[PDB]
């Protein structure tokens, strides 16, 4: 399965000043890039043209363009007129696009965070306020939903653009979805603050795909205390993964991280300390 | 507001002498404007490169910067962030061990 998405966000600040910044990934993966600097949306694979001929990305282009002119003014003109606050600052985040299952099945979504948080979606025809929003977003939704030359264009993106286009994404970028970068793995250790106990930390750098599995253990047994970080980026698009294991002095002799990827076939990592 | 979280980290196995690259991942932050500098002694690296603004399906915001560097025995690196969530700099050092 990999999620399909345009992330756009766009930071309102006084009367003159706004920029609308997005990109888009398919899985973890950046395919496009929109500066507000930039009149057009760049590549950032071989691939992120997928499928389309020339001439379809082009329309898909230009309409990207109008909304971004056209997104900015509206926002601009509904706060001014029914926001029962200050009309600036605005913060809005926009994620649309459609999850791939596999077998040609999609599922299509189009979700507005408004001051960091979830505030609108798009389902069947209209826009729609999620729970928790604030209660007068319901006159600016009733504004936008009037607008049914915009609602069928939504409509078109959420039923047809988005889960054909990244379908010919998925198929034109298969070949990198699927590489295979091996993982590095190395050791080190911290003291705690109490006396005879320290904290080993194995990390792990340069894999991809993102699926991996870190343990540390003695011989047969994985140690349970085995405390797996956060997946970090690299700037190559592979990723960092660190595991933590708090142990007694004198216990980490004869500890090993194990380090199960599918780059490496059957042939785990195994580093003791 | 929400305070940015930051992680700093190498991407090769850090030796010394052997040029390397520094990873400085700033998450968690609301509003999206931030500024991040990263740091050789106490003073701003010229060339350091800035992923595109995103944000993860909980709308946490994150943003990659890294830069090359070459490790030594003597050298500090840090990552210094400017958020509008706290009253002053954020500064969290890189520390191989870690
Ligand atoms: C108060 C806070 C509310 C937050 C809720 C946000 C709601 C979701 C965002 C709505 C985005 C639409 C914005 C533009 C839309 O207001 C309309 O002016 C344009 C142009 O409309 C005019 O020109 C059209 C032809 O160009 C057509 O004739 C319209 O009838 C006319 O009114 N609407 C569009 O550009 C339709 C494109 C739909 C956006 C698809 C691109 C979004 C992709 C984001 C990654
Ligand atoms: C896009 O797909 C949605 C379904 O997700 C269609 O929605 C239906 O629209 C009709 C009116 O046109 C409503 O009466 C139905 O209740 C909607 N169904 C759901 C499940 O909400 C929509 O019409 C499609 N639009 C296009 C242009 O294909
Ligand atoms: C964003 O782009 C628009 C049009 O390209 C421009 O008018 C505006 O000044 C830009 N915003 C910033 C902050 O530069």
């Amino acid at each position: 399965n990999y999620t399909f998405r345009c992330l756009q966000t766009s930071s309102f600040a006084n009367i003159s000043w706004s920029r609308t910044d997005s990109l888009i990934l398919l899985g973890d993966l950046q395919t496009h890039r929109w500066s507000n600097d930039s009149a057009i949306i760049s590549f950032t694979k071989p691939w992120s043209q997928g499928k389309l001929s020339n001439q379809q990305w082009e329309k898909l282009q230009h309409m990207f363009q109008v909304y971004r002119v056209s997104f900015t003014r509206d926002i601009q003109e509904l706060v001014k007129m029914m926001s029962p606050k200050e009309d600036y600052p605005i913060e809005i985040q926009l994620s649309t696009g459609c999850e791939m299952y596999p077998g040609n099945a999609s599922e299509s979504f189009f979700h507005v965070a408004f001051q960091g948080k979830y505030a609108v979606r798009f389902r069947g025809t209209s826009w729609q306020r999620v729970l928790g929003a604030p209660s007068w977003l319901d006159l600016p939704i009733k504004v936008l939903n009037a607008d049914q030359g915009t609602s069928a264009t939504v409509q078109t993106l959420l039923n047809d653009t988005w889960p054909q286009f990244a379908r010919g994404l998925l198929e034109a970028g298969k070949s990198d979805l699927e590489k295979q970068e091996k993982p590095v793995a190395w050791l080190s250790s911290v003291p705690s603050s109490a006396h005879g106990h320290l904290q080993l930390v194995c990390h792990v750098s340069g894999f991809y795909p993102k699926p991996v599995w870190v343990m540390w253990m003695r011989g047969d047994q994985e140690q349970q205390g085995t405390h797996r970080g956060d997946f970090l980026p690299n700037a190559d698009e592979t990723w960092y993964l660190q595991a933590t294991l708090d142990v007694e002095a004198g216990e980490e002799a004869g500890l090993a991280c194990r380090v199960k990827h599918s780059s490496l076939g059957g042939q785990d990592i195994i580093l003791y300390w | 507001q929400k305070t940015p979280q930051i992680q700093v980290y190498s991407r090769h196995p850090p030796e010394n002498g052997k040029p390397n690259i520094l990873n400085c991942y700033v998450t968690q932050f609301h509003p999206p404007h931030i500024e991040i500098q990263m740091l050789k002694n106490g003073k701003k690296i010229p060339k350091v490169e800035m992923s595109d603004m995103s944000f993860s399906k909980d709308w946490s915001f994150y943003i990659l910067a890294h830069t090359e560097f070459t490790p030594t025995e003597t050298d500090t690196y840090a990552c210094r962030v400017k958020h509008a969530s706290m009253a002053e700099p954020k500064t969290v050092y890189w520390d191989r061990d870690m």
